[PDB]
């Protein structure tokens, strides 16, 4: 009851900042996202495609068996 | 037609790469009693046994003994091994009938479907094993009343060229097909390694084949080929020291011929580096493309990873392009970022921060995120953006009042 | 410039060993 009232009556004061829309501005003005995350795809559909990073590949260990 | 140059730039520098090996019998091995993991080990047999294999045809008893000894090993196993197929078939025929065993149907989320509609036609007899494996390839967009899975992608993989379990030439292959009466796709990758010589006969020293092919009908009408030749070798600076180098071709084939279309032509190197408490990992490309009708384009591009001893925490990466299009003498175009990462925990929870930098428009962007297993103290900042919504109420029912 | 040269560089030292 006392916590509910003081966080949100802090919230008041906190976030009547001056301004509060030229960084509303200076956000969406980089309609430009975030950079993602690159993968190896293929160049006509970009399904993924298998990759040899050394930090990965020094983990893998495989074996032979017979078949039958 | 062909992609953009960013693209090879892109996928010809992406870190230090390393290459695939053999893979052993693990019951000829170490002869009868169990082993454990090693490279060098492994490498080390593979060779060994081929050298004894020519001196005991050539006559010298002595590696005579050490085939002869392999060959009972070999033997022992594979006896072995058959009568464990024939438990387990024995096994199964106890358990089950005349029956076989059913896999689980794939699972697709949610949705406003009965969810067991079509679960029977993902449920079949196992087949259990045949050398290749399948897995169904979906699309973002399905039909409205059926399941989404439209293509198969086949996966193969191999040692072909080995005596007894010693292998020659590790083989790969991967394509993904889809074929309905309208369209067309069909990709494929293959990858083939060669070892030239292992420690102490020589030092490490492996090359790559890549290959790779693109048809998509009736879209395209022309097709994409893509080799990849590169070369490793531990060495060259120091003792145990990662360095590559690397070519690349590629063409747009008009009408499916390879002999006609656009070309490009690429170029890469890698290495890592020990100096003072740091440590470097960079790579580094150069491509020539071709253009439809203008010319000669040409990009250069670099990836850095500075690893550093204290503060083991702080991970930081360091990325450029250059572009040179036609006019070369003023249209040089540059571009270059940064990217930290770090890692705390606090108030019993897992605190991960990602600071990144694009340095061409003067951004930071900064993302925490936070996983509290424990309890909801997390949550105090939840009044943040509940205040604001409450401030876009009561403004829209004074608006909605007048 | 430096990933033509240094780029044979790499491959000429390579060839110098096999
Ligand atoms: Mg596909």
């Amino acid at each position: 009851a006392v916590k509910v009232a003081l966080g949100v009556a802090f919230a008041f004061w906190w976030t009547s900042g001056p301004g509060a829309d030229e960084e509303m501005d200076a956000k969406a003005q980089q309609e430009p996202d975030r950079r993602s995350q690159y993968t190896r795809h293929y160049a006509f559909k970009g399904r993924g495609r298998k990759e040899f990073l050394r930090s990965d590949m020094k983990n893998d260990a495989n074996e032979l068996v017979p078949t039958r | 037609r062909l992609p953009p140059m960013t693209f090879f730039v892109e996928q010809m520098s992406e870190g230090v790469l390393k290459p695939e090996g053999w893979a052993t019998m693990e019951t000829v091995a170490g002869l009868g009693e169990e082993v454990t993991e090693d490279e060098g080990a492994e490498s080390f047999n593979h060779v060994y046994y081929r050298q004894m294999y020519e001196l005991a045809v050539a006559g010298d008893p002595w590696a005579q003994r050490e085939y002869a000894a392999m060959l009972r090993a070999y033997d022992k196993g594979c006896e072995s091994y058959r009568a464990s197929y024939e438990e387990a078939d024995v096994d199964a025929n106890v358990e089950y009938g005349v029956e076989s065993y059913v896999v689980d149907p794939i699972d697709f989320g949610p949705s406003f479907d009965p969810e067991d509609m079509y679960s029977h036609r993902h449920a079949y007899a196992e087949a259990a094993d045949a050398g290749v494996t399948v897995i169904p390839s979906q699309d973002y967009y399905g039909p409205e009343h059926d399941d989404p899975l439209n293509g198969i992608v086949f996966q193969y993989e191999a040692q072909p060229f080995s005596r007894h379990g010693w292998g020659g030439v590790p083989f790969d292959l991967t394509v993904c097909c889809e074929k309905d009466k309208t369209s067309l796709c069909l990709q494929g990758e293959t990858h083939v390694s060669l070892v030239h010589s292992v420690p102490p006969f020589g030092p490490r020293h492996i090359t790559q084949v890549t290959g790779s092919w693109e048809v998509l009908r009736p879209n395209i009408k022309d097709v994409m080929y893509q080799l990849e030749v590169d070369t490793f070798k531990d060495g060259l600076l120091g003792k145990s020291d990662h360095a590559g180098c690397g070519l690349m071709l590629a063409r747009l084939g008009e009408g499916g011929d390879p002999r006609k279309g656009p070309t490009a032509v690429g170029v890469r190197l890698q290495d890592t580096l020990r100096v003072g408490p740091f440590k470097l990992e960079a790579c580094a490309s150069k491509v020539a493309v071709q253009g439809p009708t203008g010319g000669k384009e040409e990009g250069w591009g670099a990836r850095a990873f500075v690893g550093y001893d204290w503060l083991p925490g702080l991970g930081m990466a360091f990325d450029f392009i250059q572009e040179r299009t036609p006019e070369e003498g003023g249209k040089r175009l540059r571009g270059y970022g940064a990217n930290f990462t770090y890692d705390w925990e606090a108030l019993g929870a897992a605190f991960g921060m990602e600071v990144d930098y694009v340095a061409a428009s003067e951004s930071v962007f900064v993302s925490v995120n936070a996983f509290s297993g424990n309890d909801y103290r997390l949550g105090w900042l939840l009044l943040l953006p509940a205040v604001n919504y409450f401030k876009e109420t009561v403004s829209s029912l004074w608006a909605r009042l007048r | 410039k430096f990933i033509f040269w240094a780029a044979m560089v790499y491959a000429t030292l390579y060839g110098n060993y096999e």
